[PDB]
RNA sequence: CGGGGAAUCAGGGUUCGAUUCCGGAGAGGGAGCCUGAGAAACGGCUACCACAUCCAAGGAAGGCAGCAGGCGCGCAAAUUACCCACUCCCGACCCGGGGAGGUAGUGACGAAAAAUAACAAUACAGGACUCUUUCGAGGCCCUGUAAUUGGAAUGAGUCCACUUUAAAUCCUUUAACGAGGAUCCAUUGGAGGGCAAGUCUGGUGCCAGCAGCCGCGGUAAUUCCAGCUCCAAUAGCGUAUAUUAAAGUUGCUGCAGUUAAAAAGCUCGUAGUUGGAUCUCUCUCGGCCGAAGCGUUUACUUUGAAAAAAUUAGAGUGUUCAAAGCAGGCCGCCUGGAUACCGCAGCUAGGAAUAAUGGAAUAGGACCGCGGUUCUAUUUUGUUGGUUUUCGGAACUGAGGCCAUGAUUAAGAGGGACGGCCGGGGGCAUUCGUAUUGCGCCGCUAGAGGUGAAAUUCUUGGACCGGCGCAAGACGGACCAGAGCGAAAGCAUUUGCCAAGAAUGUUUUCAUUAAUCAAGAACGAAAGUCGGAGGUUCGAAGACGAUCAGAUACCGUCGUAGUUCCGACCAUAAACGAUGCCGACCGGCGAUGCGGCGGCGUUAUUCCCAUGACCCGCCGGGCAGCUUCCGGGAAACCAAAGUCUUUGGGUUCCGGGGGGAGUAUGGUUGCAAAGCUGAAACUUAAAGGAAUUGACGGAAGGGCACCACCAGG
RNA sequence: ACGGUCGAACUUGACUAUCUAGAGGAAGUAAAAGUCGGGUUUCCGUAGGUGAACCUGCGGAAGGAUCAUUAACGG
């Protein structure tokens, strides 16, 4: 079993940290290899340039084409794919456009039908997609 | 990346390149 | 090997109480075991016993009254201060009305209530209820 | 259980409660002590002396009659050996196993049992060094062991 | 950067702390200085390095990680405002100065208070009290629909003035104006489940899309897009990300390791951790007390004094309440501005259980007196020079008396002895047995082999078969068991030799010498690799023969490495009980193996006495079995996988959803093969474990039928 | 000005680490309906067969469905 002596403190804490390294979330947070593979680089949001528009095919039980965008982030040059949520909202996006992107909700994990998309478009040309969709504001170019 | 001083050297190199691009664009 | 003879004695008492028996033989004997049984006897929990005095470590046969639910040891014998006795009696005891932390202090082996009365702390030995 | 075996046996002596010398034993402590002295002069370990005294002379326990145990009497008069009895027997056994392994090289079990005997020798040597019975510079070495016996 | 501290939290904990208080460091990077009480100072100097300003081209001048401000960077952060009035600081100083600091501006970081309407009369509508058999009849409240009315109260704003202040602004105080629903109009998300609230209507038709997850959408969509309605919070509400609780999914409290992820092949062993009983204050100096030693030293526990404020907790106090603040209250007085907590380490004084440790066993041991040797007394030899004053104090010593003189007992802990045994335990030599193969000779025959059939192959030069022999290497059957031995891998012909070993027996000896073990070390099936020997059988590779719409595994003949021995390597197995070791307790029963004990009897042709073989019991350690509603468990089941939320005997290894992957890389070992250690990106909503029914069987048995057959029309 | 001291930094080779242009090679992807077309109970470790899978050899497991017989042995 466990050691329960009055002098077993360093054995307990050493075994604790060694088996702490076997925790998946702990190893994601503390090893520092997931943070450098993360394109946002420990940021809630990133801002990039639209490279192209992509139709991503939905996974097996669902049949749909999800309108996504290949973006290159400004601060590190990495390339990501971001989902444009509502219907007709890809038409508000043009090529070589300035776009604010956030994660999609599962912390770097792909969500739902879309294979390999962790990000969603929040703002297009420094105006929100919500205000464009609801028709509150107009978009410059 | 490793080697804190070499990481700082890489950051300084990227700073120099981006600043050179900025000054090249602004003076025109 | 056999370490902590108090743990063996308390486990034997618990196991034969759970079985419904009337007498328990526990070997070896010690002063700590006799003091623990004296404390546990004064609260009417166990009954009265004989120390079979062989020339080795003795034996004890203790009568059993059906009033015991659980008698137990705490290993290791942690240091308990009066500021920390409330947490121990919250952790180990089923209720605030009954149950007993036995502890050894420089005033002797006693209960947590007598330790509060005499304003002493010590090292924890057990609990019974 | 055993130190180096899987066995957990119960073969051992059981002294009685009675520590008093039996009334039929008409031997004083001095007679038993001189008997121990002459048996040691014949040359016997205290186990052998105790067995001879128990079997033939009717002495149930030496320390119940004389008050003192055999090796302390031998040390007090001065016939105790320099190395203890059990350590001597272990070293002798190790020497015999080493001789067998010198004769027979492929005997792996003899090597294994020799390793166990050396472990017991080192344990006893450490214990005797703690009790200042052996000198602190004492050591068991592979080559010069048969010289000690 | 470190602390004070912060978020979260039952208890334990996890995480944060660049950030106004304390400490440190540095002014683009390094380096060297001057002045000075104080600097290796940068709103000082001198260089070099990197930047960069003005040039008349010789020269000159730089340092916002101060306040504003700008560029750049980014997901990410405010005015090139006013004042030294408050707080303080500097100076030669009541006077001057302060982008310290204060005041405004920006400010949905965050926190506190708090509008968006209330009421009355009527028309319906409920629920009550009284009277009535009931229906009903009323004077009692309540509710909204009010496509019904009615005046009253208002703050938002507009805006004189006072108050505030350095001057203002704001707040407060106040004239005047300012409210009927088309207004002075409240949003953000959602309505299948989790999770509160529509099977509404229209549109779309696996599209567009929704959907954290499960899922919805392929023509009746409770899920998309809208309308209506409804639900939650509400001046706020979404979303992304870091973190905390949920997570007893990191487990000290408090998890797991038979079958679900998981115990090392096995043993030894160092560090580490843990470790059986046992033992109930005084002699000298000073006024019954103070000083001096303590007492083996600790660990523990209680107390005391030190631990900055702020923050936390908390006392008082109507900031109009509150968050706050440290103020305030009474007719010049009365007052407050407490207190608690503040690990650990360090002090300090009591307690002595628990846990370490010690004091006498070559007795150069305690307590007393009896003497010597050496070094010394700082005063009594009025003043002295003195050889001597005496006395008293330290260390080495010789006997003596004295102590009840001095050794807890002997663990259902361990080691070592001794005894009679016991076993496929190991090593070496030796003995035997058959079978197979090869060979020789003799006999008689045309077949023999192999297969489901064949074929390849051998063969009248005489195969196969039968007999007599010889040799070679292999292997030790049946006896052989739920029997035994060994740490495991494993171990079976005779005899001899060699050293081991368990168990049992002992009124033997030692006396804690122990358990589990990082590092390290021996052994480790088969296969495989190096050298030598030998090759009977078998036999991976390989060569043939068969077999088929498409067969290249199966089958048969031959056969190489190997299989065997010796010496070196390798260290892997479903190396299994898919179950760490040591210790304790909790039901029962009789078989077996070894040892011991007690026995009435049968047998060694009745045995003359013990001894062997049986028979009946008992004890100890074993290999196992049966039985049980002991208790557990997801269960199958398990006397342990029990004594677990009534959770702590000691200790080692080791798991944390499925894959990538025991892979890459690095290190290390190895001749090699490979062994040990061992990731990440990325991907996934599952994978798994136990049980429970039985569509369907190309599963099997039966029965029935001229809408089935047989014999026929 | 010689000398000493502290010492920025400069030059040369090695060890490197990072930033930044590249002829070429090997690829994959979107566009061409263009041309031709039976065996296995389930495994483990090692070795061979073309790498893996799979098969075979050697040694191991069950994590694989036990019916029937068994009291005499003395003359």
């Amino acid at each position: 079993g466990k050691c329960r002596g009055l002098r077993t403190a360093r054995k307990l804490r050493s075994h604790r940290r060694d088996q702490k390294w076997h925790d998946k979330q702990y190893k994601k947070a503390h090893l520092g290899t997931a943070l450098k593979a993360n394109p946002f680089g420990g940021a809630s949001h990133a801002k990039g340039i639209v490279l192209e528009k992509v139709g991503v095919e939905a996974k097996q039980p669902n049949s749909a084409i999800r309108k996504c965008v290949r973006v290159q982030l400004i601060k590190n040059g990495k390339k990501i794919t971001a989902f444009v949520p509502n219907d007709g909202c890809l038409n508000f996006i043009e090529e070589n456009d300035e776009v604010l992107v956030a994660g999609f909700g599962r912390k770097g994990h792909a969500v739902g039908d879309i294979p390999g998309v962790r990000f969603k478009v929040v703002k297009v040309a420094n105006v929100s997609l919500l205000a464009l969709y609801k028709g509150k504001k107009e978009r410059p170019r | 990346e490793l080697s804190r001083v070499d990481q700082r050297h890489r950051a300084s190199q990227l700073r120099k390149q981006k600043k050179e691009a900025v000054l090249a664009e602004k003076r025109q | 090997v056999r370490m902590n003879v108090l743990a063996d004695a308390l486990k034997s008492i618990n196991n034969a109480e759970k079985r419904g028996k009337r007498q328990v033989l526990i070997r070896p004997c010690s002063k700590v075991i006799v003091r623990f049984l004296t404390v546990m006897m004064k609260h009417g929990y166990i009954g009265e016993f004989e120390i079979i005095d062989d020339h080795r470590a003795g034996k004890i046969v203790v009568n059993l009254t059906g009033r015991l639910n659980k008698c137990g040891v705490i290993s290791p014998r942690f240091d308990v201060q009066l500021k920390d006795l409330e947490k121990w009696q919250n952790n180990l005891l089923p209720s605030r009305q009954f149950g007993f932390i036995v502890l050894t202090t420089s005033a002797g082996i006693m209960d947590h209530e007598e330790a509060r009365r005499k304003h002493t702390g010590g090292k924890i030995l057990g609990f019974f209820f | 259980g055993r130190m180096h075996a899987p066995g957990k046996g119960l073969s051992q002596s059981a002294l009685p409660y009675r520590r008093s010398v039996p009334t039929w034993l008409k031997l004083t402590s001095d007679d038993v002590k001189e008997q121990i002295y002459k048996l040691a002069k014949k040359g016997l370990t205290p186990s052998q002396i105790g067995v001879i005294l128990r079997d033939s002379h009717g002495v149930a326990q030496v320390r119940f009659v004389t008050g003192n145990k055999i090796l302390r009497i031998l040390k007090s008069k001065g016939l105790a050996p320099d190395l203890p009895e059990d350590l001597y027997h272990l070293i002798k056994k190790a020497v015999a196993v080493r001789k067998h392994l010198e004769r027979n090289r492929k005997d792996k079990d003899a090597k294994f049992r020799l390793i166990l005997i050396e472990s017991r020798i080192h344990r006893l040597a450490r214990y005797y060094k703690t009790k200042r019975v052996l000198p602190p510079n004492w050591k068991y070495e592979s080559s010069t062991a048969s010289a000690l016996v």
